[PDB]
């Protein structure tokens, strides 16, 4: 009935970009949606407390970069922020 | 106006910048939200999604499965050391645990 | 350091020649450290005061020569670029003559040397008061290089004339270099 | 006309590498399709000469030959410096017999060039060579020694002008790069411009200096049939034979251009490959023919047998004679295979543009080596089993 | 004559803003006096090459009325690379200055090998297996004859020369690598050097045992090569023609996605907007359009129906009267569209309609042109199936006895068209397997007829495009309107406009209207995707 | 056919493998029953050290030694040999380079800048952070080359299938129109030979056909293809010469600068921008008409 | 400065275990304790470095350490 926000088509086109011949079942796709929502909530909370620490009312890409360096350990964060870097390099 | 073009295509991204911006604004995380923050968040989420789905496909390739099932996602999450460290307090439904046997148990 | 935008463009073009176009500068370089250090020796004495910074500029040039002699194989000289450093010793090991890079290397290597000095001064206990005039002298070098961009640094190509201080690298030197 | 074949007994007794695409099996079994049919009535067989160190060295450097004449797989560790700078690393595997195979191939090439130079034989065909992807000091495109350029400088003693036609194998460039500033040598290649391992060149390469407008290059796309190959081969060859006053042809047959190969997809059958030499044999200019590659030895042996039958100005029958390698080919047992189902991508508007701008831009050690031992003992007459 | 209107004319011609900035940059680059005549003419030929009137208008002011990215020059310092045996004219014709590299054209991108699927992969694997085994056995027999040559010459007369027969390496031949190679092949990693050293320094003693360790190995290799060739030929009997197919193997997945209506409407709209532009203010768009279809013969209008009924009697999804009503309506379009009353089944008139009948007619001409292509090579195939037969040298181990297509699937003894139609009908009835049909079609032909690999699929779509042709209200209504207006004689610009305005105002604007112009002159049919001059 | 064990050569060797049974029985009687380079960022011939796990290439060494003869002692590192040679040595209990300054003759501007290069590892030129961030268009590559017009792991088309793609736009669906020819020429499914290949641009999305410009390959797997409608990297003139090697893109603190000059008779060696040394002024269309009027007035003297 | 993992004293580890109620201490306990202390310290120091580099600061305050401990769920009072 009412419209519901979901990450269906975006995760599916990412999957088709990285694996053109591999699908996903409903349960695993719900797991991936909840994973995306939980990582979104964690990064948003980390950026919110970072902005509240510095008396900053503005959350920019630097807050997201700091949150990804904080929560995600190892080199897995680094490539991620590198992706974010070229994202900014494609946006500007 | 002009031709409507999404911010994901301008930034070379598949995840929605506008939806992430909407959830950031309505999620009361901050009073003001920058323009590059949804782009950076969408890029990070897209990279994590692509890495996890690629690991799941690699774990399901030798299992003769062309579809991602929760067991494949659990295997991909717990097999990677950094994914295990990041998702340390994360429970995956219908995934079980890794099939590892200790050396003392084997005769 | 206040590197000029034209000089930054020259350095980025040098990187793109070394990496993408994959070419190697001439071993018998037309320009070297003599026509800049001797230019400083006979040039700054005609518009500035005779005492003061003349002797300090001369000892700065001597220190630059001594640094360039022992820094060529350490802080400079890309992976492709080091190949010409090898056989120069092989000629030197049979001709009974020591090799120096003072007379044989161009001003682009001086640019490289004055661009890698900020990332090594912080390693040791660098005295700021004794070196403030050294950053002043380097910024004098940048503004002087900003003055002279036409008769010293050429933008030509070796495809039609061999006077561009940069020649191409064949697959022989690619094979013996990028191994 | 008079034609001659050059063949050595131990010319297919090598091993290029285990599982590597290009093989030395192609040549020797091709000779098994020569005597078994009965083609030896016009075959002047000359054995390949075991060339020495400095005899062939007029093109490649001294250190290159000194490397390949003193390298074995047993002592590859102490020669690892020259293995990575001579392009004999992972691109070209190291096997025993490199120097001897290169020497006999160069001797056969020099013998064919000298026999063309005297004029005793009208056509000098030789499939023992065919290695031309290499350069002056490197070994690229799975080829170690350039076996055409020494033929060029051998016919340059008598013939002032030569015509080099390169049928597509692996986008050859050694003959083009060896003579670019000289108007005495004319080079051309019908090929595929793609992401190949040795692939260099461009359509805009027309020549510089005195060799300007004499180094043309005709690029094609991935997949061309026989009719379009004829339509692109006829006008440029007719124009260059009109405007050069030719004297010799050093055309090289394409081994990797047949239907079915490990790398490269080109749709030429026996008729399409045969028309390239038919058009240049209609002129009557004397010619020396260089062999080719071929990732499948059966198809390249079949087209080499068809080519050898065609140089006798006869049409060989559509059946293969029995031999010791009779079971190599397909179940059809026909010389003329069917073309593969490659989509015709070459639109003739681009071909017409290429014709148009091509018309626009075009308007020591007993040298001259013709000494080798006589053959005749390499009898390929077995019995049916 | 003036030049002030050329700039706004070019601005209207280019259209895009950023391309206009790029053209402005190029023209300024010319204006600042460094660009020669060749650069400006070769850039105008790409910027303004679509029109020649404005080009020649530009040429009256200024104009005429080396190497590519590779092959870069090397200096004259590394040429002194001392090559022994260089003649007087060797330096004249050979230059080391201009060299080319594959990495120069690749521009730091690596090298990618064009590999095929697993069929060609295993074909190349067994091909190199054949190469290695054949090279091994031929080197073995060459060493048999070589070692048998050098025993009778020293075994015949005396024995003092047997003990002292010191020889240079080469064994008295021009060969210099083969015998040590096969000693390394047939012996251990460390043994072969001292076996070949003994051989070299002391023959006529180790020669009989090195022949003994090479004769029975040769005969075992020959027997295993014979059985390997047997299983190899059994492999080629299936994989010889499968390796020659690269688009027919993917034609099963392709025909499921390029047979939809969206691809066809995009296809026709491509030439529709190709005809739409560059035809305003200087020309009148003709009512006749491109993408015409030619019908040379009329026997192809019936034989496909011999499959079609064979489909719907085989299909159990449809009900009882659905088959007969489908046959009735299809005979109706046979009767009125082609103006043919009745013919034996073989074993300017314009119409306005919509998308579903359009794509049905598109697959109709697709199957028609497939069969036209089939009958185009029918004469040459019926010529050289007769020359195609087993040879007299293949009766040793009963070759061509793998039961692939010998059950009557071959084209021998009958016409190729009738036999392939019977084979497709056997596919329809389920008596014949799909892969057996694929192997039979790739064996009986020269792999040129790749379109017929999914024929049952497309005729399924055909009956679907008939089953929905008389299902919904709108298409049935326009079909009844066309039948009521069909008198087999229609005059242009007399009563077609009334029918056009009657059928345009009934459907909505979402479904576009297309038209078919058919005339009896060589059965010419033209299809136009008309979108304008219909609502006015 | 499905059993390759007995059907192959199982008694002697294998399909291609060499079983031990040739070495076991050989009828012999003549024996009468008894790492990674951090300063290279590449892969190749590595050489390690006995004191540190780091490794360097054989070519990047400060003593040029040929690779066919390795140095003895497993090549103790530069750091260890120079800490046992000059750094940790006699006259302890003080900073080592303090006495360096008293050992210098006629040099005073380099107080401690000559002792560090004496006892540091070999290192190729790596770009400084401020220089590489000075030009945002200049970025590092896979192993660290220059990458501007070029172009995850962290430890195909043969028939008419791709030509239907890249014709309908993914965003709007409007047909991209070629420049030199006014027809996009998608072709027919009934006749595949009417289908024509079209290209796209990675910079301004300019459509281009394969027939208008000579192309045969796809430059999309390591190098971005540039359409022949932009400003070239370098020009070539023939009448010692000037090639106009662009001017590069400066972006830090908007250092490109934006001010209108008179824009005519200025001679700024190119370096223009369009709005409806290192000095760039804006260009509008009016100055374009002005300086073309000047150019065709001065070109035709008669 | 380059080798300072020996700065953690072995009787200091003994005192830390005595605060934890440990009666008997083996000789291999000290090295593992130094290793786990080193990895925990470098994790918290990396988090504090990221916290103080988001704020364009070159000195790490106590609030950065408190927030870094709160990020890992080990919040410490008093600062």
């Amino acid at each position: 009935k009412t419209r519901k926000e979901s990450y269906a088509i975006y995760v599916y086109k990412v999957l088709k970009q990285v694996h053109p011949d591999t699908g996903i079942s409903s349960k695993a796709m719900s797991i991936m949606n909840s994973f995306v929502n939980d990582v979104f909530e964690r990064i948003a909370g980390e950026a919110s407390r970072l902005a509240h620490y510095n008396k900053r009312s503005t959350i920019t890409s630097r807050e997201i970069q700091t949150a990804v360096r904080l929560l995600l350990p190892g080199e897995l964060a680094k490539h991620a922020v590198s992706e974010g870097t070229k994202a900014v390099t494609k946006y500007t | 106006r002009a031709k409507a073009k999404t911010r994901s295509s301008r930034a070379g991204l598949q995840f929605p910048v506008g939806r992430v911006h909407r959830l950031l604004r309505k999620g009361n995380y901050a009073e003001r939200v920058g323009a590059g923050a949804p782009v950076y968040l969408a890029a990070v989420l897209e990279y994590l999604t692509a890495e996890i789905l690629e690991l799941a496909g690699n774990a399901a390739r030798d299992n003769k499965k062309t579809r991602i099932i929760p067991r494949h996602l659990q295997l991909a999450v717990r097999n990677d050391e950094e994914l295990n460290k990041l998702l340390g307090r994360v429970t995956i439904a219908q995934g079980g645990v890794l099939p590892n046997i200790q050396s003392v148990l084997l005769p | 350091l206040q590197i000029p935008i034209k000089l930054k463009s020259v350095l980025v073009d040098d990187w793109e020649y070394v990496t993408k176009d994959k070419k190697i500068c001439r071993l018998p370089a037309d320009v070297t450290v003599e026509m800049v250090l001797n230019k400083y020796e006979h040039e700054v004495s005609q518009e500035l005061e005779s005492p003061g910074s003349q002797s300090q500029l001369s000892e700065y040039c001597a220190g630059l020569k001594l640094y360039f002699d022992k820094c060529l194989g350490n802080m400079l000289l890309y992976r492709l670029e080091r190949l010409q450093y090898d056989e120069l010793l092989k000629k030197s090991s049979k001709d009974q003559k020591p090799l120096v890079p003072i007379r044989i290397y161009g001003a682009i290597h001086l640019l490289r040397l004055i661009s890698v000095l900020p990332e090594l001064i912080s390693s040791t206990t660098m005295d700021l008061q004794s070196c403030q005039l050294l950053i002043k002298q380097t910024e004098d070098f940048l503004v002087w290089l900003l003055m002279h961009v036409d008769e010293y640094f050429n933008d030509k190509d070796p495809n039609r004339s061999d006077d561009a201080l940069y020649v191409n690298t064949s697959s022989q030197y690619e094979g013996v270099a990028l191994g | 006309r008079r034609v001659a074949y050059f063949y050595d007994a131990d010319v297919g007794n090598y091993a290029y590498g285990a599982g590597h695409p290009m093989k030395p099996h192609r040549i020797r079994m091709a000779h098994s399709l020569i005597m078994n049919y009965g083609l030896y009535k016009k075959m002047e067989i000359y054995r390949a000469k075991p060339a020495t160190k400095q005899e062939m060295c007029q093109f490649h450097t001294d250190e290159y030959i000194d490397f390949l004449s003193r390298v074995t797989p047993d002592n590859l560790e102490m020669f690892k410096r020259e293995s990575v700078k001579f392009n004999v690393g992972d691109d070209c595997p190291v096997f025993d017999g490199l120097y001897e195979y290169c020497s006999i191939s160069g001797g056969g090439s020099m013998e064919g060039a000298a026999r063309l130079n005297r004029g005793k034989c009208d056509v000098a065909v030789n499939y023992a060579g065919g290695l031309h992807h290499a350069k002056k000091s490197e070994a690229s495109g799975f080829c170690y020694l350039n076996d055409i350029v020494l033929g060029i400088i051998e016919l340059l003693r008598y013939h002032p002008r030569v015509l080099y036609i390169d049928i597509d194998v692996h986008h050859g460039d050694g003959v083009e790069e060896a003579f670019y500033t000289t108007d005495r040598v004319m080079t051309c290649s019908f090929h595929k411009y793609g992401e190949f391992f040795p692939g260099t060149g461009e359509l805009r390469d027309i020549g510089v200096g005195a060799g300007k407008n004499y180094a043309v290059n005709v690029p094609l796309r991935d997949g061309i049939d026989d009719a379009t190959y004829r339509s692109v081969f006829e006008p440029v060859i007719k124009k260059i034979m009109e405007w050069y006053q030719p004297s010799a042809v050093v055309l090289q047959c394409g081994g990797d251009s047949l239907s079915g190969d490990r790398l490269g997809c080109f749709n030429l059958s026996m008729e399409g490959h045969a028309n390239c030499v038919n058009y240049v044999k209609s002129f009557g200019i004397p010619m020396m023919v260089v062999g080719g590659g071929g990732y499948t030895m059966r198809n390249v042996a079949r087209t080499w047998c068809f080519e050898t039958g065609l140089l006798n100005n006869v049409v060989l029958d559509k059946d293969l004679p029995y031999n010791e390698y009779y079971e190599y080919y397909g179940p059809d047992y026909k010389l003329s295979v069917r073309p593969s189902n490659m989509f015709n991508v070459n639109t003739p508007e681009y071909l017409d543009k290429v014709m148009t701008n091509i018309f626009a831009n075009l308007e020591e050690e007993d040298s001259a080596e013709a000494k080798d031992t006589k053959g005749g003992s390499q009898y390929a007459r077995d019995l049916h089993v | 004559n003036e030049e002030v209107t050329f700039f706004e004319k070019a601005k209207r011609y280019i259209g895009n803003k950023h391309l206009y900035t790029e053209f402005l940059k190029i023209l300024n680059l010319y204006s600042q006096d460094i660009l020669d005549l060749d650069d400006l003419v070769e850039k105008v030929d790409f910027y303004l090459g679509s029109n020649k009137e404005l080009f020649t208008w530009f040429k009256n002011f200024v104009g005429y009325q080396a190497f590519g990215p590779s092959y870069k020059r090397l200096p004259k310092s590394d040429t002194f690379m001392p090559c022994s045996g260089r003649d007087d004219m060797c330096w004249e014709v050979l230059n080391d200055e201009w060299v080319g590299h594959p990495v120069w054209a690749s521009e730091d991108s690596g090298f990618i090998a064009h590999r095929k699927n697993q069929y060609e992969e295993t074909l190349f694997k067994i091909e190199e297996e054949r190469h290695e085994y054949d090279f091994y056995i031929e080197s073995n027999l060459r060493t048999i004859q070589c070692l048998e040559t050098i025993v009778n010459k020293i075994e015949n007369m005396t024995e003092n020369e047997k003990a002292n027969f010191k020889l240079p390496p080469g064994l008295g031949h021009t060969s210099m690598t083969i015998y040590k190679k096969v000693i390394r092949k047939v012996y251990d990693k460390e043994r072969g050097f001292e076996i070949i050293d003994a051989l070299h320094e002391h023959p006529a003693v180790t020669a009989p045992v090195v022949l003994k360790r090479l004769k029975q190995k040769d005969e075992e290799w020959r027997r295993a090569q014979r059985e390997w060739n047997k299983v190899w030929r059994e492999l080629e009997q299936k994989v010889f023609f499968k390796s020659l197919d690269h688009l027919g193997l993917t034609f099963k997945q392709a025909d499921k996605k390029l047979l939809t209506t969206k691809q066809l409407i995009s296809e026709i709209s491509s030439i529709k907007v190709d005809q739409t532009n560059k035809k305003i203010h200087w020309l009148t768009p003709k009512p006749k359009s491109q993408l015409d279809f030619d019908f040379p013969d009329k026997n192809i209008f019936y034989d496909i129906l011999c499959l079609a009924d064979t489909f719907i009697t085989h299909t159990t999804a449809y009900s009882n009267p659905d088959k007969e009503r489908l046959k009735d309506l299809l005979k109706y379009f046979i009767s009125l569209f082609f103006s043919i009353s009745f013919e034996k089944i073989e074993e300017i008139f314009n119409l306005f309609a919509n998308t579903n009948i359009y794509i049905f007619f598109r697959h109709w001409t697709t199957i028609y042109e497939r069969l036209l292509e089939i009958k185009q090579m029918n004469e040459r195939v019926t010529k050289e199936i007769n020359t195609r037969s087993t040879v007299t040298f293949a009766k040793d181990l009963d070759l061509l006895s793998s039961q692939l297509s010998e059950m009557g699937l071959d084209f021998v003894g009958e016409d190729a068209y009738k036999q392939v139609l019977r084979l497709s009908r056997r596919l329809i009835n389920g008596d014949l397997e799909h892969q057996w049909f694929e192997e039979s079609l790739r064996q009986a032909y020269n792999n040129k007829a790749f379109k017929l690999y999914t024929i049952d699929k497309v005729t399924q779509s055909l009956v679907k495009h008939a089953h929905t042709l008389m299902t919904d209200a709108k298409t049935a209504e326009i079909m009844a309107l066309f039948v009521k207006d069909r008198n087999a004689s229609t005059t242009s610009a007399k009563d077609q406009i009334i029918y056009r305005l009657q059928v345009r105002s009934h459907m909505s604007n979402t479904e576009n209207m297309f038209r078919i112009e058919f005339d009896k002159r060589t059965l010419h049919v033209s299809i136009q995707y008309i979108a304008l001059d219909d609502l006015t | 056919k499905k059993r390759p064990k007995r059907l192959s050569s199982q008694n002697v060797n294998y399909d291609l493998k060499r079983r031990k049974i040739i070495t076991s029985e050989g009828i012999e009687r003549s024996f009468k029953n008894e790492d990674f380079c951090s300063a290279c960022n590449q892969s190749g011939s590595f050489l390690c050290c006995d004191t540190c796990p780091k490794s360097f290439h054989f070519l990047c060494l400060d003593p040029p030694i040929d690779p066919n003869n390795l140095p003895k002692g497993d090549w103790h590192c530069n750091e260890c040999k120079f800490k046992i040679f000059i750094n940790n040595s006699m006259a302890t209990l003080k900073k080592i380079e303090s006495n360096f300054i008293k050992q210098n003759n006629n040099v005073k501007i380099f107080a401690k800048l000559l002792f560090n290069i004496d006892s540091h590892n070999p290192k190729q030129f790596q770009l400084p952070n401020y220089i590489k961030e000075t030009f945002p268009a200049v970025k590092t590559g896979s192993r660290g080359q220059y990458s501007d017009e070029n172009d995850t792991d962290r430890q195909i088309t043969k028939l008419d299938s791709y030509n239907p793609d890249t014709h309908i736009d993914s965003n709007s669906g409007k047909f991209l129109i070629c420049y030199k020819c006014n027809q996009t020429r998608l072709g027919s499914w009934s006749h595949p030979e009417n289908s024509r290949l079209i290209m796209t641009c990675d910079y301004c999305q300019t459509p281009w056909h394969l027939d208008c410009v000579p192309r045969a390959s796809f430059k999309n797997l390591g190098s971005k293809w540039k359409c022949p409608l932009h400003s070239p990297t370098k020009v070539y003139k023939k009448i010692n010469y000037k090639v106009w090697k662009k001017q590069r893109l400066i972006n830090k603190k908007n250092q490109l600068y934006y001010e209108p000059l008179q824009k005519i008779g200025y001679q700024n060696n190119g370096n223009i921008q369009i709005i409806p040394d290192f000095k760039i002024t804006q260009i509008d269309e009016n100055s374009i008409k002005y300086d073309f009027f000047d150019k065709i007035y001065k070109s035709k003297m008669v | 400065l380059r080798d300072n993992i020996q700065g953690i004293t072995k009787p200091a580890i003994r005192r830390l275990a005595r605060r934890g109620g440990v009666k008997r201490i083996s000789g291999l306990i000290y090295e593992e304790t130094r290793g786990v202390l080193k990895v925990f310290l470098e994790n918290v120091i990396r988090d504090a470095v990221t916290y103080t580099e988001h704020a364009k600061r070159k000195t790490v305050t106590a609030m950065d350490v408190v927030y870094a401990l709160k990020r890992q769920g080990r919040t410490l009072y008093g600062f």
